[PDB]
DNA sequence: TCGAACTCAGACGCGGCG
DNA sequence: CGCCGCGTCTGTTGAGCCGATG
RNA sequence: AUCGGCUCA
């Protein structure tokens, strides 16, 4: 995805909610502190959102199910 | 010519103008038909406050970018409300509701 | 903090208090001595707030300690002075003034409330007679204006029982005094009286206002100011200068007069001085006050030192520099910077050039961030200096932070969304910011000294926006019309066109290669030249199959050029793409072929080794153009002499006098545009196919290689006119007025031309260039009429679930093919099913995208109209659905929800406006002729001639759909039978092109009766024949004894009666109407086909369609159907009794007849039928036909302006605006709002889907529809903000403030201006989350 | 408060007068 | 109803430079 | 900050 989206788009099917799904993707590597899944390749954390995003493993629900197993897990393991 | 931050007005708090005193280009309402047209949003919201107008939005900005954070905290563009004050001065209610 | 909309409503005096901080008294601003401000002045810092932060003004308390503490011995609160912004005063006034906006503005909102005329409010406010408020003596009446002079006699008559003075006190008085319950309620009883356009409407008016008043919650004593306000300093400031002096806005000027005007009054009001100098002075304070509030208003503006009128309050929010245009649409912008472009071909098309120390300059945060996280410095500080003093760390940190960090670059004007894209740096050194050779004519891009502006994206969103939506190898399809962006332009192409073309002799004549790559190392070695005739063996590759791929090997006969190309072409075309020499036309299938089979990407990596291998191979060849290529014809000077011979024949002639004035000017022209042509044509035969050149044998003749004729063949630069201005005769030329000068140029550009033959080439030099220069100020004013129209709609919904809308055919008609069927379906979805001729074939679930598939499928059937799903007829409230727009030009798919399909519509319906101000029927093609609806008879020859205007001759081929159509006069002659085969070049309809005829199709006697000459006629006998017919005399000179009688032939049997249209009772004789002149006299029959008598005979249309103006000859239509008559006679013009069938006749005005008519006294016409003639006005059309009739008109009429000049926009984009004008419809019934109030066309549905569902039976309304200009439906909206951000911002603001408006927040506009997300593209989905959350509490 | 201003022009709606 | 006359309100977008005045 | 004048695409 260095050069052309075409591919994403198809994947999930909007130019827009792509947008909003890869930033927030690229929000959890930036800051939260996570780890890629895709080998880096000297790449900033943008190109590696669309990759993954590209390649079948960030989807939407797949997000929302990780954050609540990580939330409730961590929860539980707190006392 | 080229900048990145430099001085402010005085009546209207936004950049100055020309290369003499180390302004800033204008974005004129052409180009903002321009890039409602693609259907880019959050860009000219970026455009509209926190590099222009959004004063504690400015300078929290640069806190973030200078600290390895990129995100955006907007508020309003306050010749807006320089512009309340214009029209609230003929003798005009011109207020806003709230929630 | 947040909010969800704003209001506005009137200011009362309490609330003026309730603002303020402390009065103000004394009119000094500061001390010019000492740099403090004046106590109770307009800066003082007592009232409005401190100077420094947490410092009061003697010096006492310091910082932070002392917060809150207001200092006792200067008098300061000690808080920031970011306090200065936000604390406003007040004048307290010693007499009441009146507001101008409320009494000078258009209806006055005053003037129409009391209801008494303007001129008596101004006469009495200016100080000159006197009113009477009340008076107990009943022989006085309220509101009675009274000089002084009869004001005495009424005070010596009564004295007492009267009240009357003199100023705004007055008006008070009136204005407290009157109710608003019960006017309203005896205006609305007695208003059912008498339909009066005039009293209604003005009854209606006054009802709304008086309602709105009583609604909304104001009081109208409201309306004249009794304390003004100030507004706080740093609005205004006063700024220093270098030498003592202070350069400060008018507003402290203005304010000062009225202070010292209101100090001064009060003094003279203490001491009851006499009364004419209370009288001026109040006069003073008025004016003062009304010139503060807009200057140039009321007389003539107050100017300032400089004979230059000063500056309001109203004039910081008007015109283009005021505040809601110059400051609050556009900002200023910082992270940005601009310089001068130049090319670079090194590229690839997602990038761009930076010269080092712009990106050191733009790109300086994020490079203090790398610093110190790598740990080189430790502070902020470190890192200016190590940036400043540019050590080698630097160049390594700045070449990686901008990586895959796109940019975006602009180029003003941005007539069009292409105008902005989004590149990924390069750096290099210098001072130009290189760019792609493709994407040049995107922007519309010289390198001759353009400039071009850069910006960069911070956040995190917008960059992956910048990388998703705006990039340069996302769009490459023009969303005017789905027709590429990328064509290559004007060298590249000329290098494909030398590779691939072929000599006759050149060497390795005939010999057989093994592949591509031995036929490049033989061009190479130096063994072969590069276009040299050969065959080759070569492997390509179909995927015919289901997806996937097989190759086929074959020899093949070409040269060695084309099998070097061969080495790029993607494995998936075949090879007959580029068998040919390549003029730019090849060049763009070909890309667009690949676009078809293989997608994008492909695309992408294809055009660019174009480029590149297009660049390489030309310069390789070196073309150079010198003065031996542009070649002279060598018949030339007999061409001339013979011309030259003819024209003075033609003028011994003429000094003859056989010959006339303008018939020989005529024909001289004609004379040498004929000698011009042949010149032309003699260059062209000598250029094209001259050199001559021999192998194996004797001669050849084979196309050129002169470089200019490579020039213009291949299609890089210039045409066939221009060569011919280079090298043949350059034509005639034409003066200033407009006509064509006699004698015509004669030589060209290589043999040098004359004196006065150049100072007549400049006529037309400078037509042009002042043409060029004044176009484009109505260009952009009339785009932006066009984009603040149509501003709001955004695609909302899915399906709007919505039945039937308009239908397609083709327009070929006047001439051949101007517009088949397949460009005016691709994209939209069928409204229903469309049968098939062969029946019982069904195509569509009821709506299908029709894609490229299906029109072709449509096209090998005969089928010739079909329905189509248009916007127009969409009903969902508040936007469209997704299937009545239909396919998304760019993308192209079916659309998805959320884009903004207004601002798009309107930029490309404005953009190319740039380009814009620059007898007898013969079929032409072999085909039935085919006539429906159609009156007709065999005429006393034999022949066809028509009897009804409604069908026109339709020639049809053997398949059904229509060949040509051709619109033919009534009566004619017709020289062949309806329903058989007619062989074309025939003259298949003749009558002379003046007269028209008066035939019988019935068969009978005609005699004179009703018709006695001197009365409706006179008796004109041709004295050249002797037979004529008495003359139906024009309605001028026809007397007034038979003025009021139709002159009458009485069509008569053999017995008497009035002879019967055929098959039915209707008695048919002819009252002629004008220059019906009769041939055949009495006692003299007129058959079938007979004639009876013979009647001889730029951007301003595009702005004044989408403006809904009305001409000035209106084609009056026919309202009802049925019979038709007249009534009485030239009471300045006639009266149209119209005859409904069972209906009722008396609706009629004047007339037009001064035109010729088309309807007798005694037709049967069906509603919309022309009267007079002349072109039409829309509103016309839409109150007698539908709303698809006037959509259809504006559609064609504005695409013909367009496509006469090569511009070709797609359809939608022109009903998208007429979608936007009829949105305002007027009540006729009633039941729950008004009787005939304008109304917002929506709600009006939104309640008639309300209360005539279960709940009542019929109270729901009935509407007309209504139709406005686009200047005149954008002001008229329901939010005042995006009514008052364009034009008429004092009216439209005054009009909302009465009435107590509120804005919603709903359209583009009025987002941008407080600062929020878009409802349009990406910021949807959280916009319209907003929205749910405003419901569920 | 005397001192100009001039031949922009095209369109629309209102106040008088028939 | 129908002329006929009157005072408002509109007229491209970014940049570069130097006198003038307060 | 306003005004006038020249220039670029
Ligand atoms: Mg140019
Ligand atoms: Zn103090
Ligand atoms: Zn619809």
């Amino acid at each position: 995805a260095r050069v052309t989206v075409q591919d994403a788009v198809e994947k999930i099917g909007n130019r827009f909610d792509l947008v909003l799904v890869a930033a927030r993707r690229a929000r959890q590597m930036q800051v939260g502190g996570k780890d890629p899944l895709v080998p880096e390749e000297n790449d900033k954390t943008t190109v590696i959102a669309l990759r993954e995003i590209e390649e079948g493993l960030i989807n939407n629900q797949i997000l929302d199910v990780r954050e609540r197993q990580e939330q409730q897990e961590q929860e539980a393991a707190e006392l | 010519h080229a900048r990145s931050t430099g001085s402010y007005s005085l009546v209207t708090q936004q950049p100055l103008g020309g290369k003499a005193q180390f302004g800033g280009q204008r974005f004129g309402e052409m180009e903002v038909w321009a890039l409602e047209a693609y259907g880019a949003a959050y860009t000219l919201q970026e455009m509209l406050t926190v590099k222009s107008d959004d004063v504690n939005g400015r300078t929290k900005m640069y806190k973030n970018i200078v600290d390895g954070n990129h995100q955006m905290e907007p508020g309003m563009p306050e010749s807006f409300n320089v512009l309340l004050k214009e029209i609230r001065s003929l003798g005009i209610n011109i207020e806003l509701e709230d929630e | 903090e947040e909010f969800d909309a704003i209001k506005i409503a009137l200011a009362s005096p309490d609330m003026i208090r309730s603002w303020s901080f402390g009065e103000v008294k004394k009119p000094e601003t500061i001390n010019y001595r000492t740099f403090k401000p004046e106590r109770d002045g307009l800066f003082c810092a007592r009232i409005f707030g401190p100077v420094k932060d947490y410092e009061c003004l003697c010096g006492k308390y310091k910082r932070l300690k002392h917060r809150g503490v207001i200092c006792e011995k200067c008098g300061v609160e000690v808080t920031q002075t970011k306090v200065r912004r936000e604390r406003m005063g007040h004048i307290e006034l010693a007499s009441p003034t009146a507001h101008i906006w409320f009494l000078k503005s258009l209806p006055s909102r005053i003037g129409l409330l009391l209801d008494m005329p303007l001129r008596d409010i101004e006469r009495v406010l200016y100080f000159e007679s006197y009113v009477v408020i009340e008076g107990g003596m009943t022989n006085l009446e309220r509101q009675q204006i009274l000089t002084e002079e009869q004001y005495l006699d009424a005070l010596e008559e009564f004295g007492d029982e009267f009240d009357a003075k003199m100023g705004a006190e007055a008006i008070q008085a009136l204005l407290k005094s009157m109710d608003l319950e019960q006017e309203c309620e005896q205006l609305r009883e007695e208003l059912n009286e008498t339909n009066s356009e005039t009293k209604r409407k003005k009854l209606t008016k006054r009802i709304k206002l008086l309602e709105a008043f009583v609604q909304s919650g104001n009081k109208p004593e409201w309306m004249i100011l009794t304390v003004l306000p100030v507004l706080p300093p740093d609005l205004r400031p006063l700024v220093p200068l270098d030498g003592g002096r202070f350069a400060t806005s008018d507003l402290n000027d203005l304010y000062r007069r009225v202070i010292n005007r209101n100090n001064r009054l009060k003094r003279l009001l203490d001491l009851a001085a006499p009364d004419i100098i209370v009288r001026n002075e109040k006069r003073m304070l008025q004016e003062a006050v009304d010139a503060l509030l807009d200057n140039g208003r009321r007389g003539r503006a107050i100017t300032g030192s400089n004979k230059r009128p000063l500056k309001s309050l109203a004039d910081m929010i008007k015109g283009k520099q005021g505040r809601f245009r110059q400051n609050l649409l556009g900002k200023r912008v910082d992270y940005s910077g601009r310089s001068v472009i130049t090319v670079g071909p090194y590229l690839r098309l997602h990038q761009c050039g930076l010269p080092k120390k712009m990106a050191l300059e733009l790109f300086k945060p994020f490079i203090y961030g790398k610093l110190e996280l790598r740990g080189l410095a430790t502070t902020i500080k470190a890192a200016k200096k190590m940036v400043e003093r540019e050590e080698a760390v630097v160049w390594d940190i700045l070449d990686e932070v901008i990586r895959e960090h796109p940019v975006l670059l602009n180029r003003a004007p941005t007539l069009h969304r292409l105008g902005i894209q989004a590149f990924e740096p390069v750096l290099i050194e210098g001072k130009a910011i290189q760019l792609h050779p493709l994407v040049c004519a995107a922007y519309n891009a010289d390198f001759d000294g353009d400039q071009m502006a850069v910006h960069v994206p911070l956040t995190l969103e917008a960059q992956l926006e910048a990388r998703a939506l705006m990039m340069s190898t996302n769009n490459i399809l023009s969303p005017a019309n789905g027709e590429p962006i990328i064509v290559p332009s004007q060298d590249v192409v000329l290098g494909l066109y030398y590779m691939t073309r072929d000599c006759v002799n050149a060497k390795g004549e005939g010999m057989v290669l093994t592949g591509p790559k031995e036929a490049e190392r033989l061009y190479r070695s130096g063994l072969a030249s590069l276009h040299a005739r050969v065959k080759v063996r070569i492997t390509e590759y179909e995927k015919d199959a289901n997806g996937e791929l097989v190759a086929k090997t074959s020899l093949k006969d070409t040269t060695v050029g084309r099998a070097i190309l061969w080495m790029i072409v993607p494995k998936g075309l075949p090879y007959s793409i580029v068998n040919q020499a390549l003029g730019k036309k090849a060049i763009s299938k070909m890309l667009n072929t690949c676009y078809r089979i293989l997608g994008l990407k492909p695309t992408v990596i294809f055009a660019d080794q174009i480029m590149y291998t297009g660049f390489a191979y030309a310069a390789r060849s070196g073309a150079s153009v010198g003065i031996d290529d542009m070649v002279i014809p060598e018949k030339k000077h007999e061409i001339i002499s013979e011309a030259e011979a003819e024209v003075a024949e033609i003028q011994e002639q003429f000094q003859s006098g056989l010959v006339t004035a303008g018939e020989r000017y005529n024909k001289v022209i004609d004379i040498w545009a004929a000698a011009n042509d042949r010149v032309s044509k003699a260059m062209m035969d000598n250029l094209q196919t001259e050199t001559v050149i021999n192998r194996d044998g004797q001669e050849e003749k084979q196309v050129s290689f002169n470089s200019i004729y490579m020039m213009a063949d291949s299609g890089a630069r210039g045409s066939a006119a221009q060569i011919r201005q280079l090298a043949g005769m350059r034509g005639l030329m034409a003066k200033p007025d407009g006509s064509i000068i006699e004698t015509p140029i004669t030589a060209n550009f290589r043999e040098g031309l004359n004196v006065l033959q150049y100072f007549i080439s400049t006529h037309g030099a400078r037509k042009g260039l002042a043409d060029t220069a004044l176009k484009t100020a109505n260009s952009g004013y009339l785009t932006r009429r066009l984009v603040d129209v149509a501003q709001d709609l955004v695609v909302t919904e899915d399906d709007c679930g919505t039945h039937e809308g308009i239908m397609m055919t083709p327009v070929i008609e006047g001439g051949d093919v101007k517009e088949p069927l397949r460009d005016r379906v691709l994209g939209r979805v069928t409204a229903e099913d469309v049968l098939k001729p062969g029946t019982a074939d069904i195509l569509v679930p009821r709506n299908t995208l029709l894609h490229e598939q299906w029109c072709d499928l449509l096209e090998e059937n005969s089928v010739d109209a079909v329905k189509v799903r248009s916007v127009v007829s969409c009903d969902t409230d508040f936007g469209v659905c997704a299937h009545c727009y239909g396919r998304d030009l760019a993308r192209g798919h079916i659309i998805n929800k959320g884009e903004a399909i207004g601002v798009i519509a309107a930029q490309s319906i404005g953009e190319p406006g740039t380009q814009l101000t620059m007898s007898s029927i013969q079929v032409k093609n072999k085909g039935s002729i085919k006539l429906s609806n159609v009156k007709s008879v065999v005429n006393s020859s034999g022949k066809l001639v028509i009897t009804s205007r409604n069908t026109e001759l339709k020639l049809i081929d053997e398949f059904g759909r229509t060949k040509e159509s051709y619109k033919v006069p009534y009566g004619a002659v017709l020289a062949k039978g309806d329903g058989e085969q007619v062989a074309g070049g025939e003259t298949v309809a003749n009558w002379d092109p003046h007269t028209m005829p008066v035939i019988t199709e019935v068969s009978g006697f005609v005699r004179f009766t009703d018709m006695i000459d001197g009365q409706t006629i006179t008796r004109q006998t041709d004295e050249l024949t002797g037979l004529s017919s008495l003359v139906v005399l024009d309605s001028a000179e026809r007397t007034a004894g038979g003025k009021d009688l139709r002159p009458a032939l009485k069509i008569v049997d053999a017995q008497g009666n009035d002879v019967l249209i055929p098959g039915t009772d209707m008695p048919a004789q002819y009252f002629l109407p004008g220059k019906a002149i009769v041939q055949l006299e009495d006692g003299v029959q007129i058959s079938s086909g007979d004639t009876l008598a013979r009647i001889p005979q730029g951007l301003p249309r595009v702005a004044d369609l989408f403006e809904a103006r009305r001409p000035k000859e209106p084609a009056i239509l026919a309202e009802i159907s049925g019979i038709v008559s007249f009534g009485k006679e030239t009471k300045g013009k006639r009266r149209l009794v119209i005859t409904p069938v069972d209906g009722s006749d008396p609706y009629e005005e004047m007339i037009p007849k001064w035109r010729q008519l088309n309807v007798f006294e005694g037709e049967r016409v069906e509603r919309g039928d022309v009267i007079s003639d002349g072109p039409e006005a829309p509103h016309d059309i839409l109150r007698l036909r539908g709303v698809h009739a006037v959509t259809r008109y504006i559609v064609n009429e504005v695409q013909d302006v367009y496509r006469l000049q090569g511009v070709k926009i797609n359809d939608k984009h022109i009903e998208v605006i007429v979608r936007q004008m009829l949105r305002k419809a007027t009540i006729v019934n009633a039941g729950s709002s008004d009787f005939l109030e304008g109304e917002q066309v929506e709600y009006s549905r939104v309640k008639i889907a309300n209360r005539e569902l279960e709940a009542n039976g019929k109270v729901g309304a009935t509407y007309s529809r209504d139709l406005l200009g686009i200047t005149k439906a954008s002001l008229a909206t329901e939010s005042f903000i995006s009514a008052a951000s364009f034009q008429e911002t004092t009216r439209v603001l005054t009009e909302a403030a009465v009435a107590g408006k509120r804005d919603e927040l709903r359209g583009l506009k009025e987002n941008v201006i407080v600062g929020r997300l878009i409802p349009a593209g990406t910021g949807y989905a959280y916009h319209q989350d907003r929205m749910r959350r405003r419901a569920a509490g």
